[PDB]
RNA sequence: UUUAAUGUUUGAUGUUCUAACGUUGACCCGUAAUCCGGGUUGCGGACAGUGUCUGGUGGGUAGUUUGACUGGGGCGGUCUC
RNA sequence: UUCCUUGUCGGGUAAGUUCCGACCUGCACGAAUGGCGUAAUGAUGGCCAGGCUGUCUCCACCCGAGACUCAGUGAAAUUG
RNA sequence: CGCCGGAAGACCAAGGGUUCCUGUCCAACGUUAAUCGGGGCAGGGUGAGUCGACCCCUAAGGCGAGGCCGAAAGGCGUAGUCGAUGGGAAACAGGUUAAUAUUCCUGUACUUGGUGUUACUGCGAAGGGGGGACGGAGAAGGCUAUGUUGGCCGGGCGACGGUUGUCCCGGUUUAAGCGUGUAGGCUGGUUUUCCAGGCAAAUCCGGAAAAUCAAGGCUGAGGCGUGAUGACGAGGCACUACGGUGCUGAAGCAACAAAUGCCCUGCUUCCAGGAAAAGCCUCUAAGCAUCAGGUAACAUCAAAUCGUACCCCAAACCGACACAGGUGGUCAGGUAGAGAAUACCAAGGCGCUUGAGAGAACUCGGGUGAAGGAACUAGGCAAAAUGGUGCCGUAACUUCGGGAGAAGGCACGCUGAUAUGUAGGUGAGGUCCCUCGCGGAUGGAGCUGAAAUCAGUCGAAGAUACCAGCUGGCUGCAACUGUUUAUUAAAAACACAGCACUGUGCAAACACGAAAGUGGACGUAUACGGUGUGACGCCUGCCCGGUGCCGGAAGGUUAAUUG
RNA sequence: GAGGACCGAACCGACUAAUGUUGAAAAAUUAGCGGAUGACUUGUGGCUGGGGGUGAAAGGCCAAUCAAACCGGGAGAUAG
């Protein structure tokens, strides 16, 4: 449910917020939280190495299980929760042995559903199998690229991966970008898509709403002086040059992938 | 209005104190120069 | 000390450009 | 001038392999440790990466240059015979 | 954004180089170095009206602090 | 006599360091004199088991054995060890010095350790679990600090008309601790069996099942009792170096109103989803097993060291000055008021370290102004005006919220009646009930108390002072709240939500780094970087020759290398 | 009982005028003025270092200094 706010204020006129009534109204599970302090985009030299990062709301890190290696033991979904550190929601699951873990909540999951991990699990959303056991053409998410390392592909809200082909020791996947990729068939994947697909319909509505997320303002390069940016300078609004980054590399078109040790795994680049 | 010198004895010692000079090679060269000159007070201390 | 304020001001100084 | 046959490698391209090399995969130990090192294993694999030499690109950065005459300078004209 | 230019026509004024509406002959507008609109907002730019007034016609008087005299202390720029 | 009184009073942190108090001096300092002083000289003054530091514990961050990396110097970082601005045991009232007090004295308390005796007994961590332990806003309800009036007690009977009364003034204060367990808030309880979990074990935590009981538990301000037959106390009396000292001592209650303080780290709600570690409680492992250890009572000893004066919105700190400047926290009385605004006051503290005259021009800060009313000027600059509350009424346009406090208008004091003070709030006694109390019901004394209507009345004026919007019409620019040239520019500039192009498949692109490494990000294409445009509405046309980027690979040209 | 909502003190700012300009002050005072639950404000501590930082971008700020800080040295640079 996306709801448009009424324009009682000029800062409310264009706000669209996403309200999920099934999120837990309460505190998170304390044993699985951690400290997570902010950086400001600064590295261990103390220097801004990424721009436009700063401030925001205080957050605590939820230890999410991306490996899903509690094999054979069935677990039941206890509740769905908000996570400030990712766009998707997280589900608290309880194992039959009495252990509790967080997972990425797939689409259609509710409290009380049963999920299982391991090679013998059934083909239902939320279940994790090695990709040699998943039929070709299935929609999966939270895909591993190295066996035993944890899921790394298709983790944001609404995303999924398509298993296109299987040829011996590799499966061909259609990534969410449109890229075709090969990974080992022994890596794991979870059935279904990542929930919270209405994430992208939200509208922040005001400048201060982006400051609550840690995003500081962007100054256009053309508004600076020549000493600051390659685009700086002018009497009035003058450009007359090819657009570039602040460090003089051409933007708008120039390809920057240079990785020859992984070219073998990429069947086709995105179009 | 508000001026530049805003005293604080903790920040005075952590910045220019004896043990802060002794923590680096260049700080120990400052103390070498001030002994060679004959300064009555080497650092900003007690 | 610094210069007198009227000797710094452009309006007073720059009367014949 | 043109060949073909045997033997031989001279390269080049491809296909395999593993033993150099990589691992910001897993596990075990030093160990009270998400560093590091050692060990077992999986995956890549003579590729990647790094050194010397080399062509291209390179205001990202650096050092500098951008004449004189002239009824003020510039613009124009001139500068030798 | 229009040099010629106070273009021309209309409105407002007794009288309007400004302002508003139009015309188009755009020296030298124009479509994300965005075009054209736009309710609300602005210690934002221009113009008009009502109220109000010493802004003015054209100033007069009054209350205080200096200026002036007395006692004490006591500078400065400058200067053949 | 005048001024401050949400300070110009009181207490601190930071900072300073003897400025503090007493005697003494007036050469220099003090914008004048000085017998005075934050000045000179000499002497004195800072008392802690409980306040703060130190200490135990950690955040951001620092340093970092080994380690990885680097011409050298060095850089990063693991184990660790430091680092508060945060978490961790405990004291209150009264009295006293010229100067210190939660430190000294009186009274009454509390905390944590060690040692020993007695009684009983499974103790044990560098490990497991709990707890510590956490957001914004909002809404009330229960209270107290505090204040007002009455009652009570002591004094008074008035410089000028009146003043034995429904009159005037003053006081009416008491802590921590200990005992009780209330308005509230959270939670079902108890037993038994079993178990792929919590690195191993666990009786602890988590999970499963059955049985049974309907209550139990945790937390909690205030009040009440004691502390306290005490202390304090308006005054009175006795002396005095005239500063003070000594002695004695009444009443010490109730009602009402009420916080921004406490219950409350609570409750409701929202999305932007809101520290860590120890002290603490518990479980055990190795281990020890008549031991050690643990628990409880009693005795006993210990609680070290450092700070403590004074100023702290300032003449003591930062500004060269005894400088219209700057400086974090706590306290928070009355009358009017919505109020911490504003006016007058209390407690308290001050009158700003040159004065005396005169009453010219001119300058500064204000008051009033005949008739006119923007004619002034670059321009209504500056002034003047408007200004509250309640009710009536209010256009175009609109993104349907606005515009809007549009515009405009009416009422407003005091007195009496309704009503010897109403509607409302609080709520005693009494009676009834039971669970016998910090309870419920009934009841209405007493206290408090608007708003209105009617009638009258005074003035030129009733929002009387202070305080407290000028309004409307047309149009350019930027949507809007914000940000900016500290010290001549606050804007139409920057930002912005939204839009689009583009790079990036994760050891990501990209950025800081001779490197190791770090950020991006404990993120994963609904993500991240760069670039332009800049809410919304209607839209965004043609050109690929030039320059750039993207793709191609035939052919031409083409480096080191070979020779 | 929402809100980068409204009016308005503390608090943060700095739009206009007058004064001052050897000032009371090397940027203030008086009278008005803007925001005032947020992209707010503030105390304490910490980190970024000079062709470098940081910058809601003014060539702004980096100790009254900034189109390249300050201190010491090359150094008695050079100066038709
Ligand atoms: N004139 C003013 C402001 C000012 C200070 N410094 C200046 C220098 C130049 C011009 C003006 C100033 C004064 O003296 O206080
Ligand atoms: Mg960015
Ligand atoms: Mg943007
Ligand atoms: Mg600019
Ligand atoms: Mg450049
Ligand atoms: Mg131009
Ligand atoms: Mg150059
Ligand atoms: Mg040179
Ligand atoms: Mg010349
Ligand atoms: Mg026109
Ligand atoms: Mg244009
Ligand atoms: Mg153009
Ligand atoms: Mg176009
Ligand atoms: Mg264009
Ligand atoms: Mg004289
Ligand atoms: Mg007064
Ligand atoms: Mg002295
Ligand atoms: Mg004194
Ligand atoms: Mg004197
Ligand atoms: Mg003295
Ligand atoms: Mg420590
Ligand atoms: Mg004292
Ligand atoms: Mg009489
Ligand atoms: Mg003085
Ligand atoms: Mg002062
Ligand atoms: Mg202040
Ligand atoms: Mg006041
Ligand atoms: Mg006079
Ligand atoms: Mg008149
Ligand atoms: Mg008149
Ligand atoms: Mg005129
Ligand atoms: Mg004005
Ligand atoms: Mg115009
Ligand atoms: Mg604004
Ligand atoms: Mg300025
Ligand atoms: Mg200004
Ligand atoms: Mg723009
Ligand atoms: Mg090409
Ligand atoms: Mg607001
Ligand atoms: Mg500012
Ligand atoms: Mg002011
Ligand atoms: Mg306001
Ligand atoms: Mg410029
Ligand atoms: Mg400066
Ligand atoms: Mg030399
Ligand atoms: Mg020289």
């Amino acid at each position: 449910a996306v709801v448009k706010c009424k324009p009682t204020s000029p800062g409310r006129r264009h706000v669209v917020k996403v309200v999920n009534p099934e999120l837990h109204k309460g505190k998170p599970f304390a044993p699985l939280l951690e400290k997570n302090s902010k950086s400001g985009g600064r590295n261990n030299n103390g220097r801004i190495t990424t721009r436009h990062i700063g401030g925001g709301h205080k957050q605590a890190y939820r230890i999410v299980d991306f490996k899903r290696n509690k094999d054979g033991i069935p677990a039941v979904v206890e509740r769905l929760e908000y996570d400030p550190n990712r766009s998707a929601n997280i589900a608290l699951v309880l194992y039959k042995d009495g252990e509790r873990r967080y997972i990425l909540a797939p689409k259609g999951l509710k409290a009380g559903d049963q999920i299982q991990s391991g090679v013998d699990a059934a083909i239902k959303p939320g279940n994790t199998l090695p990709m040699r056991n998943i039929p070709v053409g299935s929609t999966v998410h939270n895909v591993e690229m190295k066996p035993g390392k944890g899921g790394q592909l298709a983790r944001s809200a609404g995303t999924y991966v398509q298993i296109v082909a299987r040829d011996g020791a590799y499966v061909t996947l259609r990534l969410r970008s449109g890229e075709m990729r090969k990974v080992e068939a022994d890596c794991r994947a979870t059935l279904g898509e990542v929930g919270n697909a209405e994430h992208m319909l939200r509208v922040l509505g005001k400048a201060g709403a982006a400051r609550w997320r840690g995003v500081r303002p962007t100054v256009r390069g053309t508004a600076m002086n020549p000493v600051d940016h390659p685009h700086g300078g002018g009497e009035g609004r003058n450009f007359g040059k090819h657009p570039v980054t602040p460090w003089g590399v051409q933007t708008k078109g120039k390809k920057t992938r240079s990785n020859k040790r992984t070219d073998k795994f990429i069947v086709r680049r995105r179009s | 209005m508000k001026r530049t010198f805003q005293p604080s004895v903790l920040k005075r010692n952590r910045s220019h104190g004896f043990r802060a000079r002794m923590a680096t090679k260049n700080g120990r060269q400052v103390l070498a120069r001030r002994r060679a000159k004959g300064r009555a007070r080497l650092t900003v201390s007690k | 000390v610094t210069s007198k304020w009227f000797n710094i001001d452009n309006k007073i100084v720059d009367h014949r450009p």
